[PDB]
């Protein structure tokens, strides 16, 4: 354990220094054992899923539980959890003159949490009496509000 | 035999019959050997018939 | 100034998960209020490392740090061995009226706390108020006027 | 309160009858 | 903020108040309706003694000597006067304990002499008892004691 | 009469003894202000400095900062009580205290009627009944998990035979202003969607910019707008974002707004949104009669709506589940060395059979007094059988 | 323990599947453990008999 | 980059449950190297460039 964490540590002294794509990807470090402890599969009794869906299934409700339980080192997801893909046409791109720089920017800018504050809030006007939570754009969750951004 | 074994911190409250269960059976081998030595060397050595 | 929802999907999540691989653990007990924090408790087995354990999560959570929005970064997360429920508290009060809430807090939490919070003061210490800050109210009329935003 | 009490209550039917029943549950138990 | 036409300049100050506010101010306190600050201290997992809060009037200590006029520390809530006021009332009852046995000892074998043996046995033992104790770990607690005399 | 006096006798943990100190929380409704509560605080401190001055030493009130809530809403109070002297008859005790206060803030606006005593020893107070967690194990949402929760809420409110007090925690879920942005009807004005939150956002939320230096010391530098430019939705359009054009546009030219719905306290059990259940146990019946009823309650709910226990109810504890089995060596080990020294199998019946003797004067003075069957008076009867058999044992031995 | 544990999380899983999902149990060291022992304890029975 | 090797951009929420946002282009563009060439880039002034 002490061992397990001099290292997750001595790794910030350069964390800084990665490109932002690695550290928006996360870096993981661990007790490893490299052998597997057992190899729990899931299949589809009916066709209604999928490579692409069975995983899923798995990653977003089965393995966040099972890596954080006696399931100890780390669990090898087999397959890959869901993820909204955008597959890029060039030549679509090319004639409405746009490159995938605008469709991330765009992207980047329309799909996002953003704080905005309160009624009435901390310092308040002495008399006031309602009091409510600001709400603005919230992140999309469906991949048809992905399909009408512009 | 009645005292140690519930020193068996057996769930949150082990946190106690801990705090508990020993500090007897210490207490008790230490009169046990207390009244072994001492006690009868005192009580042997010491005052009238 | 972030809403629970944004919050709990920008913060409180990208912080559950990522604690995986973790020596011990009966369970996470998170929050998200509207008040813009969040609060994820983690649980150990009676004996566990208490000092061990306090800092496995306090970096499986840097597997997730450049996660996390700018604005809770450069806030800064605590991670530590809480035991929700105060110790002792000392008050400080104004013996002339010199001073306020405003001001006794201030007096405290750049003299007193700093100290107090280093020192057998283990866990945490809350304080009850605020430091100061240079707060800058705009003025939305004034600033339009002149032509100027945020 | 709590360790006393029962402490004494139990001590004092502990001694005022384990003075009359000792003497029989062995003559007893042979 | 920007150098007008006419030559004139618009400053911060023109487009807003400025002055040294709480970072937050959602936490304000009174100590009698006497506005107030003041330290809400906690403790680290397994913890050490009220030595915590021994050391916690360790910082204080020295920080009463440089506070401006009017700053007064106070001290609601303190699980201090417990400790001290749960021991006293038990060493007591240890005290009185062994008089109460010195005499039920004396009113059954006539002599200062005797009675004297069990008044120098029992004492030994307890001491011999925080002994053994310390060995396992341990500490005199305000539920330790209770076995002492039980 | 001994396993009577013995399955009569209820129990517990440890008794809450008063500590010269307690505290009383203060829960305003949704919406509630900082002003709104702080009335409720005051009304608070009034009633121990003088409906019980006698008592009360001193008042330490915070408001905004609850157990949970937080922010202008929730308020709490850290009593200290006189000397423990200058307090005499139960009267001046702290249940006694805290009950009258109970029932006294019990005539208020808002539910906080509380105050209580600092549960048997500090964070270990897990013995007041139960906590529940419902967990949303599908894709379903605040919607259908809360929405589960009022019809789980109702079963258990419904027969209050082996289920009393059934509540959630804080979870309220008051309105809140939805403004939304027509993105293209401002991209077409002339300005970007960045100046245009961080403009919403230093405004209403405030925006820890830069550090400086106040008297050798590193504080924040904030920037949010005056109160009286924020306290009302209509305010929302006094505030204009530059254009790339040159020219300000008010906000009501690219937005409209709304009052919708949320929750000032969204929460999750292990990675999954959740809903914590608390409640007690019910007049005369164990958490274990309690739970089992719990448990069936939800299988009716919704699917994909599930549970488990946290802490004040993960474990099964003493008499009912630990003693039974530990109890069992104590005496079981005590049919041995009683054979180390005496040798007969049947001779350690005689000292064997006193235990009971004492354990019935210890269950005896139990219920006279107020007293139940708890971990001392559990110490205490170990120790009891230790005496009992002492005595026994001597007797026997010089009889031998 | 850690299997033990595993089979402990799935536990409770299973219930809120949908249709078609049915755990499947390829490679596994448990098994093994178990007729280890068996066929140790089963050993130490007979050379008492023995 | 965004093109042949993927862009992790932003995170969405699908079901109540963070995911990632993925930019990289179909399959069928990014197969062959003559397909570098398709890929047309946006200029200062104004006009697209192969």
């Amino acid at each position: 354990d002490i061992a397990q964490v001099q290292v997750q540590n001595k790794l910030q002294l350069a964390m800084p220094l990665l490109p932002q794509e690695v550290q928006q990807q996360g870096v993981s470090v661990e007790k490893s054992s490299s052998s597997f402890l057992m190899v729990v599969g899931v299949i589809n009794t009916d066709g209604t899923m999928t490579q692409e869906d069975i995983s899923d299934y798995v990653a977003a409700n089965m393995k966040d539980a099972i890596s954080r339980t006696s399931g100890v080192g780390d669990v090898q997801l087999f397959g890959s959890q869901y993820a909204m893909r955008i597959w890029m046409n060039p030549n679509e791109l090319n004639k409405f003159q746009l490159t995938p720089v605008d469709v991330i920017t765009a992207i980047k800018a329309q799909n996002a949490q953003v704080a905005a504050g309160q009624l009435g809030g901390t310092p308040p006007v002495k008399g006031q009496q309602l009091n409510a939570s600001i709400i603005a754009q919230t992140r999309l969750t469906s991949t048809e509000e992905f399909g009408k951004i512009l | 035999a009645v005292f140690v074994p519930m020193a068996f911190f057996g769930g949150s409250t082990g946190a106690i019959y801990r705090q508990f269960s020993i500090t007897i059976v210490s207490a008790m081998a230490l009169s046990v050997l207390v009244a072994l030595i001492l006690t009868p060397a005192l009580c042997a050595t010491m005052l009238k018939p | 100034g972030a809403d629970a929802k944004t919050v709990q999907d920008t913060v409180t999540q990208v912080i559950e998960q990522n604690m995986n691989g973790i020596d011990n653990l009966m369970y996470m007990s998170s929050n998200s209020d509207s008040t813009g924090t969040v609060q994820i408790t983690l649980t150990f087995e009676s004996g566990t490392d208490a000092d061990i354990a306090q800092v496995q999560v306090q970096n499986k959570l840097q597997l997730a740090m450049p996660l996390l929005p700018q604005e809770v970064q450069q806030q800064g997360v605590s991670v530590e061995k809480s035991s929700s429920s105060f110790l002792m508290v000392v008050g400080v009060i104004n013996t002339d009226g010199t001073m306020t809430q405003e001001d006794i807090s201030d007096y405290v939490a750049a003299n007193m706390k700093d100290a107090i919070s280093r020192t057998s003061g283990v866990g945490d210490v809350q304080l009850f108020g605020s430091q100061y800050a240079m707060r800058i109210w705009m003025n939305p009329n004034e600033l339009n006027k002149f032509q100027l935003t945020p | 309160n709590a360790v006393g009490t029962g402490v004494m209550g139990g001590m004092v039917t502990a001694t005022v009858l384990a003075i009359f029943f000792v003497p029989v549950f062995f003559v007893v138990v042979r | 903020l920007k150098v007008n036409q006419d030559g004139s300049r618009v400053l911060l100050r023109d487009v807003a108040k400025i002055e040294l506010g709480g970072e937050n101010y959602d936490i304000i306190a009174e100590f009698n309706g006497q506005p107030a600050s003041g330290l809400g201290i906690k403790l680290a997992t397994g913890a050490n003694a009220l030595d915590t809060a021994a050391a916690i009037r360790a910082e204080l200590a020295k920080m009463e000597p440089f506070f401006p006029s009017g700053l007064k520390i106070v001290y609601p809530y303190d699980t201090t006067p417990f400790v001290k006021i749960s021991i006293h009332e038990v060493v007591k009852t240890l005290v009185e304990a062994i008089i109460l046995v010195f005499l039920v000892m004396y009113l059954f074998l006539q002599n200062f002499r005797a009675t004297l043996i069990p008044t120098i046995a029992v004492p030994v033992v307890l001491l011999g008892t925080f002994a053994v104790l310390a060995a396992f770990g341990f500490s005199i607690n305000t539920l330790t004691m209770f076995g002492m005399v039980l | 009469g001994m396993a009577y006096l013995f399955v009569r006798l209820p129990s517990s943990f440890l008794p809450d003894e008063d500590q010269g100190v307690f505290m009383t929380m203060v829960q305003l409704p949704a919406g509630a202000t900082q002003e709104r509560t702080q009335k409720v605080l005051n009304e608070v401190t009034h009633y121990y400095l003088t409906k019980e001055k006698n008592n009360v030493e001193s008042v330490f009130a915070v408001n905004g900062f609850g157990f949970a809530g937080r922010g202008q809403n929730t308020g709490i109070a850290f009593v200290s009580l006189k000397d423990w002297a200058d307090r005499p008859g139960e009267e001046n005790k702290v249940e006694a205290i805290t009950m009258r206060a109970t029932r006294a803030f019990s005539q208020i606006k808002d539910a906080m009627v509380f105050a209580f005593n600092l549960p048997a020893i500090v964070e270990l107070g897990t013995a007041t009944g139960f906590d529940f967690e419902l967990i949303d194990q599908a894709g379903l949402g605040h919607e259908k998990l809360t929405q589960a929760r009022n019809q789980l809420l109702a079963e258990a409110a419904k027969h209050p035979d082996m289920l009393t007090s059934v509540r959630p925690n804080g979870l309220e879920d008051t309105p809140q202003f939805k403004i939304d942005i027509d993105q293209e009807k401002a991209q077409a004005l002339g300005v970007s969607i960045n100046d245009i939150n961080t403009t919403l956002g230093a405004a209403w939320g405030g925006s820890y910019v830069n550090d400086f230096i106040d008297r050798g010391r590193v504080k924040k530098v904030y920037v949010m707008s005056e109160a009286k430019y924020r306290m009302l939705p209509d305010d929302i359009g006094d505030w204009y974002v530059r254009a790339a054009d040159g020219q300000m546009v008010p906000f009501s030219a690219f937005s409209s707004s709304r009052w919708e719905y949320g929750s000032p306290r969204l929460e999750r059990y292990n990675g999954l949104p959740s809903m914590e259940i608390l409640g007690q146990a019910a007049p005369g019946k164990s958490t274990g009669e309690a739970m089992e009823l719990m448990e069936q309650l939800a299988s009716k709910l919704p699917t994909g709506v599930g549970y488990d226990w946290t802490g004040m109810s993960y474990q099964e504890r003493l008499s009912g589940n630990q003693a039974p089995s530990l109890y069992a060596i104590s005496l079981i080990v005590v049919f041995l060395c009683l054979a180390a020294l005496y040798e007969s199998w049947s001779i350690p019946f005689s000292v064997m059979l006193v235990v009971p003797l004492g354990v019935i004067g210890a269950l005896l003075a139990a219920t006279f007094r107020g007293l139940t069957n708890d971990v001392y008076f559990q110490v205490g009867l170990l120790t009891t059988i230790g005496l009992s058999a002492k005595n026994a044992i001597l007797i026997v031995e010089f009889a031998k």
